[PDB]
RNA sequence: UUAAAGGAAUUGACGGAAGGGCACCACCAGGAGUGGAGCCUGCGGCUUAAUUUGACUCAACACGGGAAACCUCACCCGGCCCGGACACGGACAGGAUUGACAGAUUGAUAGCUCUUUCUCGAUUCCGUGGGUGGUGGUGCAUGGCCGUUCUUAGUUGGUGGAGCGAUUUGUCUGGUUAAUUCCGAUAACGAACGAGACUCUGGCAUGCUAACUAGUUACGCGACCCCCGAGCGGUAACUUCUUAGAGGGACAAGUGGCGUUCAGCCACCCGAGAUUGAGCAAUAACAGGUCUGUGAUGCCCUUAGAUGUCCGGGGCUGCACGCGCGCUACACUGACUGGCUCAGCGUGUGCCUACCCUACGCCGGCAGGCGCGGGUAACCCGUUGAACCCCAUUCGUGAUGGGGAUCGGGGAUUGCAAUUAUUCCCCAUGAACGAGGAAUUCCCAGUAAGUGCGGGUCAUAAGCUUGCGUUGAUUAAGUCCCUGCCCU
RNA sequence: UUUUUUUUUUUUUUUU
């Protein structure tokens, strides 16, 4: 009932690239939508961000067709549970200001 | 409408299935105390065989990653 | 290796426009979302979300701009930094009507009886410059039948041309317990000549003149 | 496995809107696609009037 | 060279075009004029309502597409400059060698 | 035995009550019809495994933009799947959780189940809960939207008088107007919405703007005609036609008559036009319709053998019947065959997720095919060589050659699939129908009507609908009987 | 000159 091994840490790793997701609700089955930004379609990364927005990880909108995902300090308190793996980093999003 | 639904049983409760297994699997067999004999074939190398075994069969040999079938007269 | 056709290019950036505009309100419901003017350069493309609460789209370090700043990037390809966002805060709060029924949707919902929240918000839009304004809530209130209620203050104009640049159109809706309620705030802008603040075209019917000339005139 | 049969490549399955994925109600085809019941909503956005 | 100004609105069709012609003249630039390409009008008419009741009552939507060409035959290092203007958010300009 | 009966008085509504008006969803004078036939397509009723369902006077019935081969699809019949998020807990397999070859099985090449046993590497799985999903119910729980009351002129408050009050007076005797439109009178005073004013379009136009993505005149080259400086079409300036911006131009202004100092009406000159078509559109409502447009939504219902979801068929089309919107017709003002001849909206490809328009040449009788070329468009299709009409031929009052349904055989073309429906074409078959009873609809000038084209649906695709044109009448310019509305 | 009838119950009220 799981994806590959490489693919959960792969979605991780995007979110924890750039902050921000973004799919549709296009589940997969009439259709076959791919994410541009990786090799997995679209179901994968709905089941990996629904464990996110079930425990309060990642907050969640809903737009037209399409799923934005949203991250709160409370998201990067639970960021340091992605920060298991790596040395200490933030997501280019928080960080600087120029 | 109002319809009403039952079970009308013309097609009972068929199992998911339940894996079936020894306690474990004991596979590899020691000669002279020190040397190894393998009871068991091989697939042939398309980057499965070299560490995952052929299935038993009938006639049939399995290989369990990539499906590779070999059978034989 | 891509281009489109000028009539379907302009429809395109059209639905753009429209879901730009309503992924903002659909998520910046919190603070004072009014809206957007999306500006277009062949290095940057500009978007400039007028708003109230500036402080809030801020945020921490200026946070939540660059998230969906971020956000805009990641579905419509525009990568690098081409699109770059900024916020602009509303002068006039009141004026707004967008943003006077998204500051009535916050009360209604912690308790604030509709009687009280209605009367504020009206005193408040016909004391910010305001010549007339109407707020229409229909829904389940206090009994099981669908009693709309009206509140009318003013001048309100309802038919022919200058609605479309004189009445400023703002349809929500609430969720509670008792279901979903259904506001209709419109507030007829001013006519100032020159400024920001309201139109600049006077009304057809409302005709000014210039008060007398003169006096003397006799010969030598 | 097969979740996936029947081409879809036309016709009015592969016919949905950007809206709120409807394909029953017909949908336009110039560079758009709506409903008719939620193109009413966003044609003061996108930009038509009536005359 | 040409530049094809493709606008949504005729006001500010004409208050760039005329920016452009006055920022045109000062130089020694010839220049052809503002010629009008006729209005394309991309109709949509719909049903005006989600269940089919009552009188039969349509809308008559309308979008008016303006288009200006004007030729000016230059070296390209001037047409550089005369890209630079803040220009109105609601006009699109092509460049043709 | 019953909780009212009743009295005055106010506001609605209604009146086969009176006054004053208005409307072709009303009439008159007319036109085209519909209802009669065939056919297309909705609805009721049957049949059905299911023939999914909403709407039932206007204000449902070519409506859900509902034109379904499956998908759509909500209904049957059969077979898979978890997308069981997430907590706690159970086994924890001393790591063995799912994926599958072959064989049986099943429509299946479904590891669905059984035989068989390799793989899979801490997501599972089992359960206690919670939750998720729903074209399931409830439009009489609701938002949003739409329609209608209501295409008529109506509607409301502040202060003040009237009355104990409900309310009224403003909002009116009269004149006038499409109009609560104005003039006037006036216990009312100032006001506001609506109508107009407003936006688009139409018509006129400057000799303003100015054009190699539009032209024109000249000037050439160039082909033919006669030959006589001519004539027809191929390749220097000016905007009249082509496009579109600013501006102007029409106001009852001028005359006369009817008019109370009026408000205004009638007739006429001049003009391009003495006003065209729309859009928007009040206060208050319907217990109008949509939970089947929505991630707009309350509550209920179902949630693993599912009302979720795919997947394979079938179906909404099935016919002793009645009804609605329509198309083709009933022929000589016509059909057939040839020739001649002029349009306007607007549409067209690598598109925010799946998509063309066609020029040329050659093959084929036609539907079509093959190479080649253009068009992301005032550039190419395309000086959109349309139909109707017009000229010539044949047919000659005959169910005739009008009529073209019924249906036999074949041929292209889309598609994953056309069989109990595709569509197009060829040959054959050749019915009813003789201008339509009771009744009813629509309509005042580029109007009804004949006719073709473009778009929406789409792959195949119009008899539907929505815009465009093309040819182009008859009879009104009036009333309140009939239908219905507004004010005392 | 006509011209009659057309189930039955579904309708509750605020603070400034
Ligand atoms: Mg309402
Ligand atoms: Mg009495
Ligand atoms: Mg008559
Ligand atoms: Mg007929
Ligand atoms: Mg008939
Ligand atoms: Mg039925
Ligand atoms: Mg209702
Ligand atoms: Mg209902
Ligand atoms: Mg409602
Ligand atoms: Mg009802
Ligand atoms: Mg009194
Ligand atoms: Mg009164
Ligand atoms: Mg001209
Ligand atoms: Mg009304
Ligand atoms: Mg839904
Ligand atoms: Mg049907
Ligand atoms: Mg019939
Ligand atoms: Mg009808
Ligand atoms: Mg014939
Ligand atoms: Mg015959
Ligand atoms: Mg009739
Ligand atoms: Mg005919
Ligand atoms: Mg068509
Ligand atoms: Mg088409
Ligand atoms: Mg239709
Ligand atoms: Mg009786
Ligand atoms: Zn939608």
């Amino acid at each position: 009932m799981l994806m590959p091994k490489k693919n959960r840490i792969a979605i991780y790793e995007l979110l924890f690239k750039e902050g921000v997701m973004v799919a549709k609700k296009d589940v997969h089955m009439p259709k076959h939508p791919e994410l541009a930004d990786k090799n997995v379609p679209n179901l994968h990364v709905m089941k990996a961000m629904q464990s996110l927005k079930s425990r309060g990880y990642v907050k969640e909108q809903f737009a037209w067709r399409h799923f934005y995902w949203y991250l709160t300090n409370e998201g990067i308190q639970y960021l340091r549970d992605y920060l298991h793996l790596p040395p200490e980093i933030v997501p280019a999003t928080l960080r600087r200001s120029r | 409408k109002r319809k009403k639904k039952s079970y009308t049983t013309p097609k009972k409760n068929k199992h998911k299935r339940k894996k079936v297994k020894l306690a474990v699997l004991k596979y590899y067999k020691v000669d002279e105390n020190g040397k190894i004999s393998r009871l068991r074939r091989e697939c042939p190398s398309d980057e499965c065989g070299a560490g995952v075994f052929m299935a038993s069969h009938f006639d049939r040999h399995y290989c369990g990653k990539c499906c590779l079938t070999y059978c034989f007269n | 290796a891509v281009q489109i056709s000028k009539k379907r290019k302009f429809v395109a950036d059209g639905i753009f426009k429209a879901e730009l505009n309503e992924f903002l309100t659909r998520e910046l419901a919190e603070d004072g979302y009014s809206g957007v003017e999306v500006r277009v350069t062949p290095t940057r493309t500009e978007i400039i979300i007028l708003a109230t609460r500036t402080q809030n789209v801020l945020g921490e370090k200026g946070r939540r701009i660059r998230e969906l700043t971020a956000v805009v990037q990641k579905r419509f390809g525009f990568p690098e930094g081409s699109v770059e966002l900024y916020a602009e805060k509303v002068a006039t709060r009141g004026l707004c009507a967008i943003a006077q029924a998204e500051s009535l949707r916050y009360k209604l919902l912690g308790g604030l009886a509709v009687r009280r929240a209605c009367y504020g918000v009206l005193r408040f839009i016909m004391e910010s410059g305001a010549k007339g304004c109407e707020v229409v809530v229909s829904g389940k209130l206090r009994g099981q039948r669908a009693k709309s209620m009206k509140f009318v203050d003013g001048l309100m104009i309802h038919s022919g041309d200058p609605v479309n640049y004189y009445v400023d159109t703002a349809v929500r809706h609430v969720l509670l317990r008792q279901g979903v309620l259904g506001i209709k705030v419109k507030i007829m802008l001013p006519w100032d000549p020159t400024g920001k603040i309201g139109p600049k075209k006077p009304l057809p019917d409302h005709v000014s003149i210039v008060e007398p000339k003169d006096e003397i005139l006799p010969t030598t | 496995q097969l979740y996936w049969s029947h081409p879809r490549k036309f016709g009015q399955g592969s016919r949905s809107c950007r809206v709120c994925s409807n394909r029953h109600g017909l949908i336009r085809k110039y560079g758009l696609n709506m409903c008719r019941q939620c193109f009413r909503q966003y044609a003061k956005d996108i930009g038509f009037i009536k005359l | 060279i040409r530049i094809t100004l493709t606008s949504r609105n005729v006001k500010s069709l004409e208050k760039v075009c005329a920016d452009l012609i006055r920022g045109a003249k000062e130089k020694n630039l010839k220049v052809k004029g503002p010629v009008r390409m006729p209005t394309k009008t991309l109709r949509i008419t719909t049903r005006k309502t989600p269940c089919g009741e009552g009188s039969k009552t349509w809308d008559r939507f309308q979008m008016r597409i303006h288009k200006r060409l004007i030729d000016l035959h230059s070296p390209s290092e001037i047409v550089k400059q005369i890209t630079s203007i803040s220009i109105e958010p609601g006009v699109e300009v092509e460049v043709t060698i």
